[PDB]
RNA sequence: CGGAGAGGUA
DNA sequence: GGGCTAGACGGCGAATACCC
DNA sequence: GGGTATTCGCCGTGTACCTCTCCTAGCCC
């Protein structure tokens, strides 16, 4: 068992998945600026076609896998439960996804990128965002979590 | 009647639990007033005086099992047999 | 060897210096060198400015100087002084009635200098002042939280300079302001300076519904005077409302330029901000015995304006780069300073009413005591002021770059919630997004970006490449984040042919957001990726495929290496390690061109054109503050010739300039019969036989011999009741020898202390009957070794009392320290890591024969576990794995920048290239494939990783494109049954090891309170058996064991001394009592006039004290 | 015999006098130089008790053959000095005051 | 443990307390929720429950909303904002302490309607629902 | 594991008797010597150090081991505990 | 009132406190013996009355009493007794044990799964009495005293002693415990195997339970002492028996990541 | 061998 | 020179605030 | 007079370990 660079294979799937995505961002922007739909329902219409792509991506990811590479080390690595989760080996593999802004709403554009192809400066600023947030939602819910317990204990010690 | 855990805790009979918990002026105040007695059931009590914990080993239903082999069992029985 | 290097991205601009912010602003606060005449109102001239003249006889402030240091720093290191230099100050005593003019200069007190690294010495100690981020003064507008529609107006002015002031629009219409947690009709305030009904009416009538509010007839009757006395009701009820104690305190609240201070910062965002022209920095202005306003009506109609909804206002976001700011060491300290001089100016004005009130002389009315009581606060007890971080030169340079956001005037850490920790949109190229420490301080610390300086106002700024038309110029601008939010960036990788713009669509930002754009609506650039991270950061090769969750920790351990006695530089650099050697100030260089003279272990003599003949001595086996060996040593040979900049001494943790902090090492990835389990790692035996990881350190132990009213220690050599062997290393003077070898026990230096007087115990009295021996009046108290540590003495240094030069604390005859060193090699438990945030304890070392080996009989050293890099996404690493394959096989090194480096195909050529040498040479002696290799040839293109059809050389070499060779195990013989990555890393060895940390105690020292064993390593005191473990032996059911826990092995006393006596006579423990705790817990609430009491079943009392108590 | 119950009550001046072996009435603690507690202060040898183990302070009586005794000289009782944990003292108030945790 | 009947004498409030707070680390509504649950503390945005069974009948201004729930001798108007969601439908007859509005329900307020036992099974059931959506297996016992 | 833990378990109604159970019979064997055991000669616990075999000095282990052969009585109220410790220090003296 | 070991003095609060109650009941006192105006006796009652509560409850009314020269408020008898760092949660529910120690973890895959490898310096340390107790027992020293005084130094261990504590330890337990103990499988009950090195070998199943990592994660150790603390570890603490997890009753000690896998 | 402040590890 | 003296956030319960 | 409504003061917010520094100031005999 190891790992390469090579072992992370990027599927063919891919490229046309974009280019099927950028072709109805297009079209949603065109039907935007002829005032069909305000603000809100474009923004709502670009977030469901990132995901639904997103979740395509990664089942092609899966099905490439299952089909021509049935011993790579991610694939099982994953299968086996041994380490890794479906969504660290698409952001390996597929693509990063979306990232959320610090105020919580989403970025209109998303990470195309994958580690094994190497990000963008400007992907990573964004990525650290969602970063120092789960760090500080974590470094945040200890303290919570042994108050809870300490509570409950002395509660029903008896 | 529903409370939470911190009222239903600070609420309680012994005042050793409650005044080792939080509001430890309130609680103190509380008890010395009332005279309060604590009977030492829970487990923080009896680690706080330093006892057996009335749970596991320490339970009243197996602290008190004897052990005897059956030669110092029979013994015993003509001992008390001729007493 | 060969050094190459990609990357396309070519920089205008070379970095800064690294530690400007603290050189610059130190010297800039000082003016030492500056001739008084010309000397600008900032820093120490302001505050002297501003605390003088002060009338009650008036004393004016003319000039100041600064001396020479009485010691070189050198010297303070040894004895434990401050580096610090004496400050004199001209001061003339005119006499307003008659015109005695008295001028003299006169000292007050010293003040401490800056290295030439910018750091200080304080109490022989090495500090650095950590710059600290806050808000900038000024003027805000925020949302109203509850009250949707409406808005909150703040003016803060700097911090301890003045109240905030709050101004808020009711419900019911009034406007209300609030300072102090005092709310009030704003409208009175402004009746006090001077406005009436007309003037309100007809500036602010183009919003009529707020006037209403406004309008008020009460106020409006009554004049300033009646109005302002109300106010000082309003303020300060129960004083009376007398005139003059109204008109002061006003003054003092708004109008006093000492005591209200606004920012010049502050000042420039107001102007900014409301649009106007602001004559000093304060609220309003006590003129003509009345009060005139300066800033109240602008804010007043800006936050009407607001309100109602007009074009071109907004609120303003607290966490936008434009609304905070950096103070530097020399506004902390000029601050600090100003406090002290405030203090010194009320106890001048004190002595201006006392004792003799004709005979005065400034040398007779200053005390300089509170102005160095204040500075010595600050540079001691500060919560900025911290003990520098000096494990390796890289460590000291990020900490003089941090930036705070706790201290004095800052959050706390309960009061810092998600905001203030998040990453703002105008972080970028500030402020490092990665670096900062984990943790409970995630978010609140953080470091300054590469490129980034701050300017003389306090804002962080970022330089941009102008971009006019569609061709890219080469000046500079340095931008701050307001002036930022106003162009349109293009990003720094984008296509370019010579000077013009060659993509016909750029990625870019608007005011953060990223956007697709023309090129004609390009006005500005980055300059390179090198400006959004930090230093640390910076040295991270292929971060473009690392998490950020990993290169935090990647960072972070870089500051915790330690300089090993044969480090060496990367096999894949990031171009940024000479740099950071040059600018630690830790190597050694050439001042200008000549040829060397003399090179010794101790100094070089260099020669140069000028004739000159220069030597520089070279620090050599010094301690730094953490413990490790710092050391220069010699690179040049006599004769050589040498030009401006040359290397000349290599520092510690260096290699010809380049920053060395680890090892190559020929790692293989996979895992290894379970001794890689969780992130361990397996180390071949080869590597502690060639001295690799062995790092010098030095610990350092003292004594004192003070004067003790039974008689004054001594060291002497005569230590009772001790046998030759144990005084065999001792000199005549009672101190080890130097190079004499110590081990746990021996004695470092010996010392007698007179016998307290005791009664000897009747089995004493028998004992010294039947032995025949008179007990010493002198009992020992030596020096020894502490448990664990020992290795060779290097130093010893002796301070007495009546030797020139040198001072002790009152008490103290005389000092003696002595430093030990050791050379530490790896063993299982130190701590390995790489830059890409892989870390683990060695597990296991293995002998040299049972290493897996590549087929031409070298064998790897270290051995990582693949299930690691799924979870984490630090792929890294594995390009790092392959380049550093690429070139242990060709022999060369490796540049690749960030963001702008090696990509895959040319690594696949490197590969190729290395194949044919490592192929061909093994073709022309003789040798095919091996059957070991066609076995696995065969099980991989069953696997797919090769082609079928192919010669077994054309699959070997499609292997090795992907960074897999076949390997060999050390033990059976036989082929691992799959290719396996094999490759050159770079492995620092941490600053945690485990000789450090093992500590065991069966009996020791007990607190005298509780009667609890002590607690550290240092006191041999014992493990801590918290609540949560208390809950954990509860839910196991196991009372004996807890019960025990808590009275045997604790503060029961007769209880554990039975316990030990039984133990050691063979029979079980006893059965324990009630603890000492519970009798102490007891006897604090009888203090309180709380009677508590013990009793049976029957409820009667019973005595736990044993009737010591009771009368 | 065996620890059953603990209970908690207010103390009475009387309670009070009688936990008492003697009135504190001079606020010194100890004397500076020879490191001696001063007399009738808070570090009192004849209330609180000895600071050895069976041994007055003027140093009449120094063994375990005397124990209860009070020293004339000095009026210290020689007993083991671990009494000087329990023993507690008491100042008599000219006027009374009132226990704060009744009151805020 | 040991999957067999209970020894007498086991501490098992503590194990209780431990076997809920452990995994409480994990939980990214969540914690808070498990907070404000064991607490018992009024919810922020409350549903409204009917406190008396009967049928019920939405009378709905354009500018008020208004529900009435009503018996053969008893009838019960509330007064609801205009965007609350609903989950009940004209002429359906209700459950005392049945929801009407989409939200967490007031504890208290269910405990004077429906009594005891329904305020601990819905206690029950809400603290494990996070524990479910977290992936955590827990038992209802502790 | 212990060996025979299985069928410990399976001879009390609590585990905690048989820990308690376990723990006195260690004390009674530590207190009277090891002569008072239960044993056979030939299947004492044996202990391996350098000489050779030895008996074992951890009396759980013998108390363990006693208790799986089955010869020992224990319940409550068995008999009065000074009577038991008087015929216990008679039968075998220290 | 302590002397520190640089001669200065270190005073409880207490003391100040109880001197500055009793300065102003004496002048309180004088005052009352010479009759002065009612205003005198009456600012002196309040302050009488000030000090008082400052005694019993520092900071609970108006401004904390504090030092001259200093701003933190002085340590009543309530903060003694209330608070994280009051007597109750820090002294009373949890101690610091004697018989303790503490050491780096490394995995260590030949142990069974009752065993955990221990050093041999922490091993002669922690079970010194006992190990003193057989040294008397054989002739490796005459008496306890001369076997205390040959441990004593490093450079005077000869290998009779190894052979000795290996005779010591036949059977007995140790207790391991990993900082936070968030379950009640964060104490378990280990078999001492003395290894060469100064790190804790620790079985790979066990890190689970723990959720102890090997990137520098450290242990302490405890040593139960009498017969009663040795069967409570052996037969409910002990790690080969507990195997299932009291929370769910799925079993805890399973596979991971390099036996799954190659599995 | 008591308390504060800072940094760090898990 | 030493000794002496002078930039959260929640909940919880009582106290008004206020409205009928 | 009563039945809410607000607000104002108090208490509370993880465990374990390691390193270092620093613990009053002024005046007069
Ligand atoms: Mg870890
Ligand atoms: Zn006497």
């Amino acid at each position: 068992i190891t790992i390469g660079i090579d072992d992370a294979v990027i599927p063919e799937e891919k490229k046309q998945y974009l280019e099927e995505a950028d072709r109805k961002l297009l079209q949603i922007e065109q039907a935007y600026e002829m005032g069909f739909l305000t603000d809100r329902e474009r923004y709502d219409q670009i977030l469901q076609l990132w995901t639904e792509t997103t979740e395509k991506v990664t089942q092609a990811v899966f099905k490439n896998f299952e089909e021509n590479y049935p011993f790579n080390p991610l694939y099982v690595m994953a299968q086996s439960g041994a380490r890794g989760n479906p969504q660290q080996i698409r952001q390996l593999c597929g693509l990063r996804g979306l990232m959320q802004k610090p105020s919580g709403e989403t970025f209109e554009v998303p990470v195309r990128s994958s580690f094994r192809e190497g990000l963008t400066v400007l992907e990573y600023f964004i990525s650290s965002h969602g970063a120092r947030k789960g760090g500080a939602d974590t470094a945040l819910r200890t303290a919570d979590s042994g108050y809870l317990t300490r509570k409950l204990v002395d509660v029903t010690h008896e | 009647l529903l409370m939470g855990v911190t009222k239903s805790a600070l609420s309680t009979k012994s005042w050793l639990s409650a005044a080792s918990f939080q509001n430890t002026t309130h609680v103190l105040t509380e008890a010395a007033i009332a005279g309060k007695k604590d009977e030492l059931i829970g487990l923080k009590e009896n680690v706080i005086l330093g006892r057996l914990i009335p749970a596991g080993t320490g339970s009243d239903f197996v602290r008190f099992t004897q052990v005897v082999d059956q030669k110092t069992l029979k013994a015993i029985e003509e001992a008390r047999k001729e007493a | 060897m060969e050094i190459k290097r990609f990357g396309r991205i070519r920089e205008v601009i070379p970095l800064p210096p690294l530690t400007e912010i603290q050189v610059e602003s130190y010297r800039r606060a000082l003016q030492a060198d500056v001739p008084p005449e010309k000397r600008e109102n900032v820093g120490i001239q302001a505050a002297f400015r501003e605390t003088f003249p002060i009338e009650e006889l008036v004393l004016d402030f003319l000039e100041y100087r600064l001396g020479e240091p009485p010691f070189p720093q050198d010297e303070c290191r040894e004895k434990d002084l401050t580096y610090q230099a004496p400050l004199y100050a001209r001061l003339q005593l005119i006499h307003k009635d008659t015109g005695l003019i008295k001028e003299d200069e006169v000292f007050l007190g010293h003040i401490p200098l800056m290295t030439e690294d910018g750091s200080f010495i304080i109490n022989g100690a090495d500090r650095v002042i950590v710059s600290q981020i806050h808000r900038s003064p000024g003027v805000y507008f925020t949302p109203d939280p509850a009250r949707p529609g409406r808005y909150i107006a703040s003016i803060i002015p700097l911090p301890k300079r003045g109240p905030w002031i709050d101004l808020e629009v009711e419900p019911n219409g009034v406007v209300s302001m609030k300072v102090n947690k005092r709310k009030f009709p704003l409208v009175l305030l402004l009746r006090v300076l001077g406005y009436d009904q007309e003037t309100l009416a007809r500036e602010l009538g183009a919003y009529g519904e707020l006037v209403q509010g406004l309008m008020d007839e009460s106020v409006f009757a009554m004049r300033p005077e009646e109005a302002l006395i109300r106010l000082f009701t309003l303020l300060r009820p129960g004083d009376p409302p007398k005139r003059d104690k109204a008109v002061a305190y006003v003054y003092g609240l708004i109008a006093d330029p000492r005591r209200y201070d606004l920012g010049e910062a502050g000042r420039y965002k107001a102007e900014e901000k409301l649009g106007i022209r602001l004559s000093g920095r304060t609220l309003a202005r006590f003129e003509d015995g009345e009060f005139k306003d300066e800033v109240f009506l602008p804010t007043l109609r800006y936050l009407f304006a607001l309100t109602a909804g007009v074009p071109g206002h907004e609120v303003d976001d607290i966490d936008h780069l434009g609304n905070r700011r950096i103070r530097t060491v020399g506004e902390l300290m000029t601050d600090q300073f100003r406090v002290g001089l405030a203090r010194l100016a009320r106890g001048v004005r004190e002595r201006m009413l006392m004792g003799s009130e004709d005979s005065l002389t400034p040398a007779k009315l200053v005390n300089s005591r509170p102005l160095e009581a204040a500075i010595r606060e600050f540079f001691s007890r500060s919560q900025l002021s911290q003990f520098k971080d000096e494990t390796n030169p890289l460590s000291s340079l990020r900490h003089k770059r941090r930036i705070s956001a706790l201290g004095p005037g800052g959050l706390t850490r309960e009061r810092a919630g998600f905001d203030v920790r998040d990453v703002h949109r105008t972080h970028y190229g500030r402020i490092c997004p990665v670096e900062t420490p984990e943790g409970a301080n995630i978010g609140l610390i953080t470091s300054l970006a590469a490129y980034a300086r701050v300017d003389e106002l306090g804002f962080i700024r970022t330089p941009y490449r102008r971009v006019v038309g569609g061709v890219v110029t080469d000046e500079v601008v340095y931008m701050t984040a307001t002036e930022e939010d106003r162009y349109t960036i293009a990003q720094a990788n984008t296509p370019l042919e010579g000077n013009r713009i060659a993509a016909e669509r750029v990625v870019a930002r608007r005011k953060g957001e990223p956007v697709i754009v023309s090129p004609e609506e390009v006005e500005f650039m980055d300059v390179s990726p090198k400006q959004v991270f930090s230093v640390n950061t910076n040295l991270i090769p292929f971060l473009e495929h690392d998490d950020a969750n990993r290169a935090l920790m990647g960072s972070n351990m870089q500051t915790q290496a330690v300089p090993l006695i044969r480090a060496q530089a990367p096999v894949v650099m990031t171009g940024l390690e000479e740099r950071v050697v040059r600018d630690s100030l830790a190597a050694l260089y050439a001042e200008e061109d000549g040829e060397v003279a003399k090179v010794d272990g101790n100094r070089i003599v260099v020669r140069y054109e000028d004739g000159r003949l220069v030597e520089y001595p070279l620090r050599r086996f010094y301690r730094s503050n953490q413990g490790t060996a710092l050391d220069q040593r010699p690179r040049v040979v006599v004769g050589q010739r040498v030009r401006k900049g040359d290397l000349l001494a290599d520092g510690p943790a260096s290699e010809n300039g380049f920053l060395a902090l680890g090892q190559n090492v020929l790692v293989a990835i996979m895992p290894f019969d379970g001794y890689n389990f969780e992130d361990a790692i397996v180390i071949s035996e080869e590597l502690l036989k060639r001295d690799f990881y062995t790092s010098i350190h030095i610990e350092r132990y003292e004594i004192e011999a003070r004067d003790t009213k039974l008689g004054p220690e001594r060291i002497t050599r005569d230590i009772p009741h001790l046998s030759e062997a144990a005084l065999r290393d001792l000199d005549e003077e009672g101190v080890v020898r130097i190079g004499a070898e110590v081990k746990p026990g021996d004695i470092l230096v010996g010392r007698t202390s007179f016998k307290g007087e005791s009664e000897p115990t009747p089995e004493e009295r028998l004992l010294r009957s039947i032995f025949g021996e008179k007990a010493r009046d002198v009992k020992d108290t030596s020096l020894r070794v502490p448990p664990g540590e020992g290795g060779i003495v290097v130093r010893t240094v002796r301070l007495r009392r009546g030797d020139p030069g040198v001072e002790l604390k009152p008490g103290v005859r005389e000092v003696v320290r002595v430093y030990v060193a050791q050379k530490r090699k790896l063993q299982v438990g130190d701590k390995l890591a790489n830059r890409h945030g892989n870390k683990g304890v060695v597990a296991k070392i293995l002998p040299v024969e049972d290493m897996p080996h590549l087929p031409d009989g070298t064998p790897v050293d270290v051995i990582l576990n693949p299930l690691g890099v799924p979870s984490r996404m630090n792929l890294g690493q594995i390009l790092e794995t392959h380049l550093g394959l690429a070139g242990y096989f060709l022999g060369q090194r490796y540049i690749s920048p960030i963001f702008d480096g090696a990509k895959e195909p040319e690594i696949k050529e490197l590969l190729a290239q290395a194949f044919e040498v490592y192929f061909g040479k093994r073709k022309g002696e003789g040798f095919g494939v091996d059957k070991r290799e066609v076995e696995v040839l065969r099980r991989a293109e069953k696997l797919g990783l090769v082609t079928p059809g192919k010669t077994p050389e054309e699959q070997l070499k499609e292997l090795f494109l992907q960074g897999k060779v076949v390997l060999y195990d050390g033990r059976t013989g036989e082929p691992i049954e799959g290719p396996i990555v094999v490759g050159q890393m770079f492995i620092m060895k941490l600053y945690h090891m485990v000789e450090d940390k093992m500590h065991a105690r069966s009996t020791g020292p007990y607190s005298l309170i509780t009667q609890q064993p002590l607690g550290g390593k240092a006191q041999f005191g014992g493990q801590r058996f918290g609540e949560m473990e208390v809950w954990a032996l509860e839910a196991y059911g196991a009372a004996h064991t807890l019960q025990e826990m808590l009275t045997l092995k604790s503060d029961d006393i007769e209880g554990r001394n039975a316990a030990y006596e039984a133990i050691i006579k063979g029979e079980d423990v006893p059965e324990p009592s009630v603890p000492e705790s519970f009798r102490v817990l007891v006897k604090e609430l009888q203090a309180l006039a709380l009677d508590v009491q013990t009793l049976d079943e029957k409820d009667n009392p019973v005595d736990i004290f044993e009737g010591l108590a009771s009368k | 015999k065996e620890v059953r119950k603990v209970r908690i009550a207010l103390a009475s001046p009387e309670k009070i006098r009688s936990w008492s072996y003697g009135e504190v009435e001079k606020p010194e603690t100890i004397n500076y130089r020879t490191l001696k507690p001063e007399r009738d202060g808070l570090f009192d040898e004849r209330i609180f008790g000895p600071i050895k183990d069976y041994e007055c302070a003027c140093g009449k009586y120094k063994r375990q053959r005397f124990e209860g005794k009070v020293c004339e000289r000095c009026g210290v009782e020689v007993t083991k000095s671990i009494v000087r944990r329990y023993r507690m003292g008491h100042i008599e108030l000219a006027t009374p005051a009132a226990h704060i945790w009744f009151v805020k | 443990s040991m999957a067999r009947p209970v020894s007498i004498g086991e501490a098992v409030g503590i194990v209780a307390a431990q076997s809920i707070g452990e995994p409480g680390t994990q939980l990214t509504q969540g914690l808070p929720r498990v907070i404000e649950l064991f607490e018992a503390r009024r919810p922020k945005a409350k549903a409204v429950i009917s406190e008396i069974d009967g049928v019920v009948r939405i009378e709905e201004t354009e500018e008020k909303l208004s529900v009435f729930v009503e018996s053969e001798g008893f009838s019960k108007e509330y007064k609801l904002p205009k965007e609350a969601r609903l989950l009940v439908k004209d002429g359906d007859y209700v459950e005392a302490g049945q929801p009407l509005t989409r939200g967490a329900i007031d504890p208290h307020q269910l405990l004077e309607a429906k009594g005891p036992e329904a305020v601990e099974r819905y206690l029950v059931e809400e603290i494990q629902k996070v524990y479910r959506a977290q992936g955590v297996k827990l038992h209802d016992k502790h | 594991a212990e060996p025979g833990i299985d069928k410990l378990f399976g001879m009390v109604d609590s585990k905690y008797r048989l820990t308690v159970v376990v723990a006195k019979r260690a004390q009674q064997l530590l207190r009277h010597g090891f002569k008072n055991t239960v044993l056979e000669p030939e299947e004492r616990p044996k202990m391996q150090t350098l000489e050779g075999l030895f008996d074992d000095p951890n009396a759980v282990t013998w108390a363990m081991k006693e208790l799986l052969t089955g010869r020992l009585v224990f319940g409550e109220n068995l008999v009065p505990e000074d009577r038991l410790q008087k015929e216990m220090e008679r039968l075998y003296p220290v | 009132m302590v002397q520190v070991d640089g001669g200065r003095f270190a005073t409880s609060d207490l003391n100040d406190l109880y001197r500055r109650l009793i300065n102003r009941n004496n002048r309180l006192k004088k005052l009352l013996a010479q009759g002065a105006p009612e205003i005198i006796i009456r600012n002196e009652k309040r302050m009488l009355q000030e000090a008082v509560d400052a005694l019993l409850d520092n900071g609970r009314r108006g401004a904390p009493v504090t030092n001259p020269g200093s701003d933190r408020p002085l340590r009543s008898l309530t903060d003694i007794l209330s608070g994280k760092q009051g007597r109750f949660r820090q002294n009373l529910l949890g101690k610091r044990v004697d018989y303790s120690g503490r050491s780096v973890i490394v995995v260590g895959p030949q142990l069974k799964l009752h065993q955990c490898g221990l050093p041999k310096r922490m091993a002669l340390e922690l079970f010194k009495p006992f190990l003193l107790k057989k040294m008397e027992e054989k002739g490796i020293a005459p008496n306890v005293k001369a076997a205390r005084r040959m441990l004593e130094r490093q450079r005077d261990i000869k290998d009779e002693v190894w052979d000795a504590l290996e005779e010591v330890i036949h059977g007995k337990v140790v207790l391991l415990n990993r900082a936070p103990t968030l379950h009640r499988l964060g104490i378990q009950a280990f078999q001492p195997v003395l290894v060469e090195g100064q790190s804790i070998q620790l079985h790979p199943l066990v890190c689970e339970a723990f959720n102890a990592d090997f990137d520098g994660d450290q242990m302490a150790v405890h040593v139960p002492l009498s017969s009663f603390a040795q069967a409570e570890a052996r037969i409910q603490m002990l790690s080969a028996h507990n195997l299932l997890s009291p929370a769910s009753g799925e079993p805890l000690a399973k596979p991971s990541r390099d036996i799954i896998l190659g599995l």
